[PDB]
C-alpha cells in the first residue's frame, strides 16, 4: 500500500475502498506527519468511497495521540455533514475514535446536532451514537 | 461543489501540513 496503494484500492471494488484506505491510516498509526503525506494524494478520488476510507485513515492516525493541535478536528469536521448523502460514517466514526478520551464539549456539540437531522439514516445515527 | 470542496481540503490540508512541521521543529528544538 505504502509503495502504491492506489492500485490496490482500485482493484478492491464495492464497499471495500472504505476500509482498504483506513489501512492506510492504521498503518500509519500515532504519525500524524506521515499519515497526512500518504492519504492527501487519496483523499481526492471521483469516488466518495476513498474520499471516506480516507477521512477513517487520518482519524486512525490521530487516535492514540493527544496532540493540542486537532488536524483530524479541522479536517473531519469538514466534512461531518452530510454532504448531502449518508456516507458521512466514515468522518464521525474517524472522529469518535481519534478523540476518544479527550471527552472536548467541541466535538461533542459537533457530533450530536449531526446524529439527528431527518437526513441521518439508522446507520449513520449508529455511528455518531 | 465536490471539486471546490476538495479545493478547500486542499487548502486545510496544507494549513495543517505547515502548522505540524512548524510544530515538529520547535519540539525537535529543545528534544
Amino acid at each position: 500500500l505504502t509503495d502504491d496503494g492506489n492500485k490496490w484500492l482500485y482493484k478492491n471494488k464495492d464497499h471495500g475502498m472504505l476500509s482498504a484506505a483506513a489501512s492506510l491510516g492504521m498503518i500509519l498509526l500515532w504519525d500524524v506527519d506521515g499519515g497526512l503525506t500518504q492519504i492527501d494524494k487519496y483523499l481526492y478520488s471521483s469516488e466518495d468511497y476513498i474520499k471516506s476510507g480516507a477521512l477513517l485513515a487520518c482519524g486512525i492516525v490521530n487516535s492514540g495521540v493527544r496532540n493540542e493541535c486537532d488536524p483530524a478536528l479541522a479536517l473531519l469536521s469538514d466534512y461531518v455533514l452530510h454532504n448531502s448523502n449518508t456516507m458521512r460514517l466514515g468522518s464521525i466514526f474517524g472522529l469518535g475514535l481519534a478523540y476518544a478520551g479527550s471527552n472536548r464539549e467541541d466535538v461533542l456539540t459537533l457530533l450530536l446536532p449531526v446524529m439527528g437531522d431527518s437526513k441521518s439514516s439508522m446507520e449513520v445515527a449508529g455511528v455518531t451514537a | 461543489l465536490r471539486q471546490t470542496e476538495n479545493r478547500a481540503t486542499r487548502c486545510k490540508v496544507e494549513r495543517l501540513q505547515l502548522l505540524l512541521q512548524q510544530k515538529r521543529l520547535r519540539r525537535k528544538a529543545r528534544r
